This record gives structure tokens, C-alpha cells and sequence, in this order.
């Protein structure tokens, strides 16, 4: 899941 | 003038998010969990600028920051709309969409609005006050972790104890071991409320009969965690056996 | 490591989210339209302040009196600090996102008469090279900075809060030579009271002014009439870092 | 000032 990622970042 | 952990969980606690409900068009079940589950997409993304904002969490690392929100965002979830209903006999979702007692009476609506009610319920009895929500919440972004365990293992253990030792705090500023055993025993039983809540979540989402809308943001959670279930990786963590 | 957090860390989080002026783009650019966004804008920014002070550590602490007092004294310094970051991170001037002054808008009659003000700030910032962590600590000391000449009626508690965000700052600047950038951070701080001073002069004269046409909102209005007998009396002190 | 007042309590 990339979005997770991202907004993680 | 020393900040105390608890006084940033405060801050750090995100706006309540409006729905969006129409209130001039007849309410019905799908229309309502529709709306739900987009409104939850939106509450995910702001728990994830939550969970960035605990001390500690943004160390830990990014995978096991990913899978911990992963394992816990119905916990989050739940435990919040329990707090927002408990601070209203009914469900506060939203300032916009109240579950009143009409709109429970509703085709297959209690059905699954009794577990969210239980929590809800529990709060009130237990008459639990906010420093204690905001640790008690705390402590379910911490609740699963995969059973081979997760990378820094040994800061999420740390960082579990300092919430733990924080929710303590939280009662003496408020008896106590005997509240601090009932409010972890109520954290305790948040897992068989959310094994209810996403088990009916994963099961309409695998409906095709049902033309129930997910926002992405929910599907790549659920997607990504419906085999974690099926081959049983998670772990979870209790404060009494 | 350090799962206790820092007071910098704190003031981190409780910064208030960046607020839209409302400024409309296919309506012309004018002097007067300008000012008027900006007070409606400047009222909102103080409603923001309120909430941002109240969680700093020890200011809800204060008698209520103090805490009126030193937001009354302060919210032209914290909103023209807060500007000048903006303008810095984004020379131009950033009052909002959707109303940037550029250069076209800085030609307009009586625009960048005031805006030089304003931009000197913004210099400053860029000049000293300031990071953000120190820029909280030194926009907390800003709320901090003037105090009624006899002053304040908790003024112990507000002399050791102030004590504590000079401490403060200066972990910021050791976490980036010492002592001569906390000379220049606080001399920057200093030189507040001149920008400010400029600031609220040609402000409370447009506010008085008859044939103007500004609008304020209440909010400042209140404080603006609040504080026109205060400082044409001179109950202020403006505390300096350097005499 | 009550507005502020209010906004401070
Ligand atoms: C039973 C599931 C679980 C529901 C979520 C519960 C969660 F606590 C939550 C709280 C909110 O404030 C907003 C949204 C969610 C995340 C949630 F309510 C929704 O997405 C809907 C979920 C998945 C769920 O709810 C219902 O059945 C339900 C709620 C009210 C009536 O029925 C669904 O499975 S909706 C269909 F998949
Ligand atoms: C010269 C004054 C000072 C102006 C305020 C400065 C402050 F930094 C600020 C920042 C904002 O983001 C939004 C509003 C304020 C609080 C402010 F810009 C406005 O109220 C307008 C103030 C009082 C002021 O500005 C101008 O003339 C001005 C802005 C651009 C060119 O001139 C006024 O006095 S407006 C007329 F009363």
C-alpha cells in the first residue's frame, strides 16, 4: 500500500 | 512548564471530521454505510498524521510503522466513535450523522451498531475521563504487532511500557490498581469487538451482491490485510491472560 | 531515545495550520480591497493565536488579566514574525497562499510603503539563516516581549516562563558560533519593537482615519480601541535582550 | 474585551 508510505513520509 | 506525554496526546488529537450526510434524502443501509465507510477513509488518513505526532512512533521503523496502523486503525476507529457517542444512548459518528433511535431501527443497522454500542457503554460505566482516553487509545495503536514479531521489536516495547506507565499516571491524577485492572481489561476486550466489526467490514467488502462503495484508502488497508487473518499472523497482545 | 518530548517539539505541533485569505482573482487589484483582506485575515489569525498561546506550557497559568494583556501587547509582533517566516519559506510576501504580494501588487500607490516594513523582517530570516525550531522558540518569546510598566499581576510566574523559552532558544541554536548567533537571534528579537512600533502606527491611523473606508473586523477592532490609550500613554515596556 | 475573555477561558 503506497499511499501509507507517503503519508508516513 | 515541563510538557508532559499526556499533555501532547492532547495537541496532537485530530479535528472530528464531518460526514457529509445528506439530511434531506431517506436514510437507508447502504446509503449510511456507504457514507460511513468513505467518512472512515478520511479518519484513517488523519490517524496516520496522529500516529506520526506520538513520541516515539516516527523512530520506530517505516514497516513496522505501516503495519501497525495497518493491524489497529478499527481499534482507532471504534474506540474514538465509543468516546464521541459516550460525550453525546446513541452513536455520534459525525456532528452530521447522529445514529439516533430511528435510524436504528433501520434493516440490519443494529445488528452491527451493539458492538459499536458496547464500547460506547463501557466508557460510561467505567466514567472513564479524557487523559484516559488519549492514553487507552494509545495503547490500541499498540495492540497487534505480527506474530514473528516486528523489526524494532525492542523500541516498540519500550515505547508500549512508557503508554502503559503513562495511562497509570493518568489514573493517580484522577482505587486505583483496581481501575488501572479494569480500564486494561476493558482494553483487553476491544479485540473481540473489532474481530465483530471487521469480520462483517471484510465480508461486505468481498460481496459482489452488494453495492457497497470503499474509499481506496480502506481497500488497500483491508486488501492488504484479509491473508494476515487467513494464515494468522498477528499477535495479540493482552494485558491479562 | 528521548520518548519524553521537548518543549520544541511540543511548539511543533500546536502551531496552527497555515489560514486562506479569501481573496478573489478575477476582481482587480486595489489598495484598499488589499487592507481590508488582509484586516479579515489579520482577525482570524488572532482567533488562531488565542488557541496557540493558551498551549504553550504555563501561559494557561497566568491570571486571565495577564493573558489578555500579553496578547493585546503581542499580536502585531506574532502575526508580523509569522509573516516574515512565510515570506522567508516561500522577496515577496506570503499573508496567505491565495494573496501573495508580488512584484506587480508591491507597485500599487501606498503598498510597499508599509510593506518595506514588513520585508525587513523577512530579510532578516533569510540573512541570519534562521531554522524552524528556532523560530518557535523565538515567535513563543515574541508573545512575550511587552509588558505593562508596573507590571503584570502574576509577573513571577511570567518572569520564569520567559526565563524558560530564552533556554530554549538557545538549545535550538546549539542542536544546528554560539554565543554570537544568540547575539543575533536576540537582536533580531529586539529590533521587533521598531518594525512593530511602524506596524501599529500606520494601522491605529487608518483605524481613527474618517474619510478611509477600511474595514476591520471586531476582533481586532476590540484590541486596536483597547489599546490606543495604552501605548499614547506609554504603560508599555518593551523588554530587550540587549540595552 | 469579553471576546477574547471568552476565547481565553
Ligand atoms: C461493521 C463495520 C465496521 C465499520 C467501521 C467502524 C469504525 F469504528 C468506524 C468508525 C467511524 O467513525 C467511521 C467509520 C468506521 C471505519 C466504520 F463505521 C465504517 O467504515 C463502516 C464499517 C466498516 C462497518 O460498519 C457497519 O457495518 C455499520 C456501521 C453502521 C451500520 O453498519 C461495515 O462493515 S459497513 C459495510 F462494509
Ligand atoms: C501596516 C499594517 C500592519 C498590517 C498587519 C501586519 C501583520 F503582519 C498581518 C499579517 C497577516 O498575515 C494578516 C494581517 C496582518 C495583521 C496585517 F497585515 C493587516 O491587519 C493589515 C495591517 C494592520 C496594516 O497593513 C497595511 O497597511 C498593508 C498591508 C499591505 C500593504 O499595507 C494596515 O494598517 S491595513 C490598513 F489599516
Amino acid at each position: 500500500n503506497a499511499l501509507l508510505r507517503y503519508l508516513l513520509d | 512548564l515541563t510538557p508532559t506525554l499526556v499533555s501532547l496526546l492532547e495537541v496532537i488529537e485530530p479535528e472530528v471530521l464531518y460526514a457529509g450526510y445528506d439530511s434531506s434524502v431517506p436514510d437507508s443501509t447502504w446509503r449510511i454505510m456507504t457514507t460511513l465507510n468513505m467518512l472512515g477513509g478520511r479518519q484513517v488518513i488523519a490517524a496516520v498524521k496522529w500516529a506520526k505526532a506520538i513520541p516515539g512512533f516516527r523512530n520506530l521503523h517505516l514497516d513496522d510503522q505501516m503495519t501497525l496502523l495497518q493491524y489497529s486503525w478499527m481499534y482507532l476507529m471504534a474506540f474514538a466513535l465509543g468516546w464521541r457517542s459516550y460525550r453525546q444512548n446513541l452513536l455520534c459518528f459525525a456532528p452530521d450523522l447522529i445514529i439516533n433511535e430511528q435510524r436504528m431501527t433501520l434493516p440490519g443497522m443494529y445488528d452491527q451498531c451493539k458492538h459499536m454500542l458496547y464500547v460506547s457503554s463501557e466508557l460510561h460505566r467505567l466514567q472513564v475521563s479524557y487523559e484516559e482516553y488519549l492514553c487507552m487509545k494509545t495503547l490500541l495503536l499498540l495492540s497487534s504487532v505480527p506474530k514473528d514479531g516486528l523489526k524494532s521489536q525492542e523500541l516498540f516495547d519500550e515505547i508500549r511500557m512508557t503508554y502503559i506507565k503513562e495511562l497509570g499516571k493518568a489514573i493517580v491524577k484522577r482505587q486505583n490498581w483496581q481501575r488501572f485492572y479494569q480500564l486494561t481489561k476493558l482494553l483487553d476486550s476491544m479485540h473481540e469487538v473489532v474481530e465483530n466489526l471487521l469480520n462483517y467490514c471484510f465480508q461486505t467488502f468481498l460481496d459482489k451482491t452488494m453495492s457497497i462503495e470503499f474509499p481506496e484508502m480502506l481497500a488497500e488497508i483491508i486488501t492488504n490485510q484479509i491473508p494476515k487473518y487467513s494464515n494468522g499472523n498477528i499477535k495479540k497482545l493482552l494485558f491479562h491472560q
